[PDB]
């Protein structure tokens, strides 16, 4: 009987432990309407959270409460937990320990605020916080690999040999889904249809989840849709408007493995992996490149496992047997691990206590993380 | 428990009657009652003295209340249906006179197109107000009115009786006892809001065209009968005028400016996701909406001008499908207040009450502070 | 061939024109089209439905005006046309299409539908030998004289900070709101039906655009405004008759600094320069804050510059040196500048030939202008 919540910068996946897929499944986006001297009437709520928000969206602005990885609201983020808790599971957290989901790398104040919040206005009698990759891999049925988990807000890799994991080849880049959102709608006002506003960004986006693919060759892609148009597909808004895409269907996940494309001058996810492998030692290499394990939301793109397939082989040694696993359930993969080790006859010795905030404190979290 | 006072004025006609109570229990119009007034000035009037309404107000308000509602203003709410946008000093005077010479408990300055769309039930519409004085769009979603996006024309009741009175007077043929025109300079308004209703009608879109065609190089459409009047002071009335009146109504002239082209351009400013909303709930409120073949010319002159090529390629293939109230489309706002007012559970938090007003003198309006 | 080159300063509300070396901008004119409200049948009035300029503001109560740019893009193509040969007409310019280079501008992330469509017309109709659309930020610096520097540009419909550091433009760092002068009159028209007068038609809609650039000030604090009662200084209509503005004169330009109170999301004029100064580089921001450069016509509002100050000190970091460049030439720095970097010896390399344009069309001018 323990509660698994996967609240990341986007969806807030959520269920009961055991379970195969997730009860709760919503955009964890709380809204505030458009306030004004006029009055409403009849009733309506006050800040609307989940698919309230999502289809009430044509009129209050959508503001996330987590911006890559980092709470950076806890009212907010304190109401899509009472909404979950309350309404979407339909049970009370008392009864139950919860489980939480937090990006590696995260400044230890979401790590003690999430843990005091948990506590003290939930009056929950125990809760533990894992690493969104370490849960991949026990979703993946792995206990050797390399995780390359992706997210609307982060996006980090995390390898794992034996069990044990190398906290210091663990790397983390926040070029993801988000940043992937904004720069197809700044391509999509260059093609001339502008999506201004915060409402805007979820039709923009849900281009990105249902036209836009991970080119192979990009040049080759890019030149042949300059060249030819039978690669340009039409779209739907919620309005009679129709639209047409060309480029973006390809070029908008190319942001992941070029990262000059938004200024981050960094590393794009196939070099992030192939240096969090290097940061390795060198006798477990070859576990890795052969159990490279993909997960998140941001992964589910058409035809992504060939890209980085053919990138690290450019990248990895010629002998090396270059392996990319990529679930179909991989967006859900930080829940369903989340299940596995909540309902492990073992984890409940890794607990944290009720008492045990009590007599210590936020503090104990990072002697209780991992 | 007491009841609530549902006020709702207008420059034509205002209506007043209780909460709870389907249909209101007077539709007194805007004149006055003065000796040596040989036409009774109206009430709702804007751009002039701050006393001189004050007076009007309080008079008016006064013989409203004791020879329609029968109620001393103290023992029950009073909800006062002005339409948005109406002019602050106006509403000021009001909030004025109703704490100042009656002290009723909590006045509430409700919108009108909001309680329109609270008569449907539903939450979320585009709402067309043919009032007297203008015509007024004012789109909501989810109880929220979409208050950026507003359309406005001089083409009410007002631009209707302008057109009779000037077109009446050209072919001014009345009769002896043949012709006699401009026998007096003016006309008042009451003969002719009686040949509004009681002549003419709204004609059809295919013989709109015709009127149309007719405009420069025919009128298909010729039924009249002679109105009388008084003082054996009988004209005739032409079977083309009845056509001409609503054709004006309807009327373009190059600027995509009409009284259904402001439904289009509101619904274009309003947001992707509102669109289909607003297109399948679509409200007529207001007194020039009672015409007969006014909703069906309507609705065909929305759908003429969808696929119009310059709305279309915004717009397209919609739903287009209108409510039908249940009240009259004249007084559907009133029936809305009506039954905000007979919701005693949050009025009395809601509306403004009558100690704040005396103690600040600030009237709660959508500006600053 | 080789002549005097033109700067075409295009814009949302007033298109100015004039050669290069010039100081002044010698014919500048709003940028509409005029139509009479009657359709014309025979003659007897105002002849050939085509108003622009002296001859549209010859009559107001008389016609219909459709505007042909809209937020920087060009809806009605033929009109612009008409626009553009009415500066080459007998009486703006009196000169030859195919013989003066022609510079243009337009606003920053604008579709390319609007620049090859431009480029037709430049290229087909108006066979100019020398086409360079250039931007309207780098001409305000130009016009200057100043190397770094944040320019804040306010015309009449797009409002867009772009902070150009010694040259280097940072496209990322670019925030650009649908909101200026056009939408200041619209509110300002919405306002005062509040107060009690009504407009209605385009015509009418000027006369509104007139009664803000006469009296619109913007106090540090509106509701010191608000709370007192202003002295309502009246406005003689150009109708004849006289209105009492009263407070609607300082309520509709809070709309540049508080969209959200009409009903708007953007975040503002103050909150673009902040954020475009925000999305740059660390050490920057430093000679950013003290470099700030106005241009357009909607930064003409008394105590413009004293709430910009009192809005940029709560939002940038305390002890930052700020300075509001304000230039005199505020509605030409854009055309003076254009015109400074038009006379410019290197500038002959920015432009393409008319052969050059017919080698490839649009991608020679995207490959040269960028
Ligand atoms: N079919 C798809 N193709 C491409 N992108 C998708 C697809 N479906 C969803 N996405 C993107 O994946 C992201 C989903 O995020 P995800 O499911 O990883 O949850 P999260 O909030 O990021 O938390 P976590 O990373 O822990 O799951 C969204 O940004 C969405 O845009
Ligand atoms: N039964 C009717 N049939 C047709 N038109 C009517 C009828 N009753 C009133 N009207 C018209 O309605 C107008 C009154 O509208 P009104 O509701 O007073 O506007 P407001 O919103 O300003 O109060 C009058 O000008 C009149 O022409
Ligand atoms: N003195 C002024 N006071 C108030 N508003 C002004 C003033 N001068 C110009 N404006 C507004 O600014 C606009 C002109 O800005 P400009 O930069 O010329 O726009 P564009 O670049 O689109 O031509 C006009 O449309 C007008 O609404």
């Amino acid at each position: 009987a323990a509660l698994v919540v996967d609240n990341g910068s986007g969806m807030c996946k959520a269920g009961f432990a055991g379970d195969d897929a997730p009860r709760a499944v919503f955009p964890s986006i709380v809204g505030r309407p458009r306030h004004q001297g006029v009055m409403v009437g009849m009733g309506q709520k006050d800040s609307y959270v989940g698919d309230e928000a999502q289809s009430k969206r044509g009129i209050l602005t959508l503001k996330y409460p987590i911006e890559h990885g980092i709470v950076t609201n806890w009212d907010d983020m304190e109401k899509i937990w009472h909404h979950t808790f309350y309404n979407e599971l339909r049970v009370a957290p008392e009864e139950h320990p919860v489980l939480l989901t937090e990006a590696p790398l995260n400044p230890k104040a979401n790590r003690e605020k999430m843990t005091q919040i948990m506590f003290e206005t939930f009056n929950t009698p125990a809760m533990y916080v894992a690493i969104q990759a370490v849960l991949s891999l026990y979703a993946s049925g792995r206990t050797t690999g390399i995780v390359m988990d992706s997210g609307d807000g982060v996006t980090h890799t995390v390898p794992i040999y034996e069990g044990y994991a190398l906290p210091h080849a663990i790397l983390r880049l926040d070029l993801a889904g988000r940043d992937l959102t904004d720069y197809l709608m700044k391509i999509l006002t260059e093609r001339g249809y502008s999506f201004t506003t915060t409402a805007e960004r979820e039709i923009v986006r849900d281009i990105k989840e249902k036209l836009c693919y991970v080119a192979l060759d990009f040049e080759q892609e890019m030149a042949t849709a300059a060249s030819s148009s039978s690669l340009e597909k039409s779209y739907e808004l919620p309005d009679g408007q129709v639209i047409t895409i060309g480029n973006e269907r390809f070029r908008c996940p190319e942001a992941l493995f070029q990262p000059s494309f938004l200024g981050m001058e960094s590393c794009g996810i196939h070099e992030t992996t192939f240096n969090s492998i290097m940061k390795c030692d060198v006798d477990i290499r070859k576990d890795l490149y052969a159990n490279t394990v993909l997960s998140g939301g941001t992964t589910m793109y058409p035809g992504i496992a060939d890209r980085m397939q053919k990138e690290i082989t450019a990248l990895a040694p010629s002998t090396m047997k270059i392996k990319i696993i990529a679930p179909p359930e991989r967006k859900y993969s930080v829940w369903i691990g989340g299940s596995i080790l909540a309902s492990l006859s073992t984890f409940q010795q890794m607990w944290i206590s009720k008492q045990e905030y009590d007599e210590s404190g936020p503090s104990i979290v990072h002697r209780k993380c991992f | 428990e007491k009841t609530a006072v549902v006020i709702d004025l207008g420059e034509a006609f205002t209506k007043c009657g209780f909460a709870g109570e389907t249909g209101p229990r007077c539709i007194i119009p805007s004149v006055i009652k003065k000796a040596g007034m040989p036409k009774p000035i109206k009430v709702v009037q804007y751009n002039i003295n701050t006393e001189e309404l004050y007076s009007y107000l309080k008079e008016f308000i006064h013989i409203l209340y004791f020879r329609h509602l029968l109620v001393n203003p103290r023992d029950r709410r009073v909800v006062v249906i002005e339409s948005v946008l109406c002019p602050s000093h106006f509403r000021e005077t009001l909030t004025r006179v109703l704490f100042k010479y009656f002290e009723v408990p909590s006045v509430l300055l409700a919108p009108s197109h909001l309680m329109a769309l609270l008569t449907l039930g539903i939450n979320s519409a585009m709402v067309l107000d043919c009032g007297y004085r203008e015509s007024l769009v004012l789109p909501i979603y989810e109880g929220i009115p979409v208050l950026n996006c507003w359309g406005a024309l001089p083409l009410g009741g007002k631009a209707l009786h302008k057109e009779l009175e000037t077109q009446l007077l050209e072919q001014c043929t009345v009769d002896t006892g043949q012709s006699l025109p401009s026998v007096m300079g003016s006309i008042p308004e009451g003969v002719l809001e009686d040949i509004k209703v009681r002549t003419c009608f709204v004609s059809d879109l295919t013989r709109g065209l015709k009127i149309q065609a007719a405009k420069f190089n025919r009128p298909s459409p010729p039924p009249n009968v002679d109105y009388p009047l008084d003082g054996e002071k009988i004209l005739h009335v032409l079977g083309s005028i009845r056509d001409s009146v609503v054709e004006i109504l309807f009327e373009q002239d190059n600027e995509e400016k009409s009284v259904a082209t402001l439904i289009l351009d509101s619904l274009m400013q309003c947001p992707i996701d509102t669109r289909k909303q607003l297109a399948e709930n679509l409200v007529i409120i207001g007194g020039t909406s009672m015409l007969p073949g006014f909703l069906h010319r309507l609705l065909a002159e929305i759908r003429y001008l969808v696929e119009k090529p310059k709305y279309k390629k915004t717009l397209g293939t919609k739903t287009f499908r209108i409510h039908t109230p249940p009240a009259k489309a004249n007084c559907v706002a009133w029936l809305g207040g009506a039954i905000f007012g007979a919701l005693q559970d949050i009025l009395g938090s809601r509306s403004v009450s009558k100690e704040y007003y005396n103690q600040t003198g600030r009237i709660p309006d959508w500006c600053s502070l | 061939i080789a002549n005097q080159p033109v700067v075409i300063d295009n814009g949302s509300g007033v298109i100015k024109a004039g050669f290069a070396g010039d100081q002044i901008p010698k014919y500048c004119f709003p940028n509409y089209v005029g139509r009479p409200k009657h359709v014309r049948v025979m003659a007897g009035a105002l002849e050939g439905d085509i108003f622009i300029g002296p001859k549209a503001e010859e009559h107001r109560g008389l016609l219909s005006i459709r505007y042909p740019m809209e937020h920087g893009i060009v809806k009605d193509w033929n009109d612009m046309e008409r626009i553009w040969q009415y500066v080459y007409s007998k009486d703006q310019l009196q000169t030859f299409s195919e013989e003066h280079p022609v510079l243009l501008t337009e606003a920053p992330l604008n579709p390319r539908k609007n620049r090859e469509r431009a480029a037709e017309v430049f290229f087909e109709t108006f066979n100019v030998p020398a086409l360079f659309i250039s931007m309207q930020a780098v001409l305000s610096l130009y016009a200057t004289g100043r190397t770094t520097g944040v320019v804040l540009d306010s015309g009449d419909g797009v409002t867009h900070a772009v902070p150009i550091y010694e040259g280097f433009a940072m496209p990322h760092s670019i925030m650009r709101i649908d909101i200026a002068g056009r939408d200041v009159s619209r509110f300002l028209r919405l306002y005062l039906r509040k107060e009690g007068y009504d407009f209605h038609s385009s015509s009418e809609f000027e006369i509104v655009k007139a009664i803000k650039e006469r009296a619109c000030y913007l106090s540090i604090n509106p509701q010191k405004d608000e709370t007192l009662e202003t002295e309502k200084a009246q406005y003689y209509l150009p109708d004849g008759s006289t209105i009492e503005i009263g407070p609607s004169r300082f309520r509709a330009p809070e709309l540049l600094f508080r969209p959200d109170l009409i009903g708007e999301e953007s975040e503002g004029i103050h909150e673009v320069l902040v954020f475009a100064i925000q999305k740059s580089d660390m050490d920057l921001r430093r000679t950013l804050f003290s470099n700030i450069v106005l241009s357009g016509g909607s930064t003409l509002f008394k105590g413009f510059g004293d709430r910009l100050l009192s809005e940029v000190k709560k939002l940038a970091p305390k002890d930052v040196k700020i300075r509001i460049s304000a230039p005199q030439e505020r509605l030409y720095s854009t055309w003076i500048g254009g015109s400074i970097l038009a006379s410019l010896d290197t500038f002959k390399k920015m432009w393409v030939s008319k052969k050059e344009y017919e080698e490839d069309g649009a991608r020679s001018i995207h490959r040269k202008t960028f």
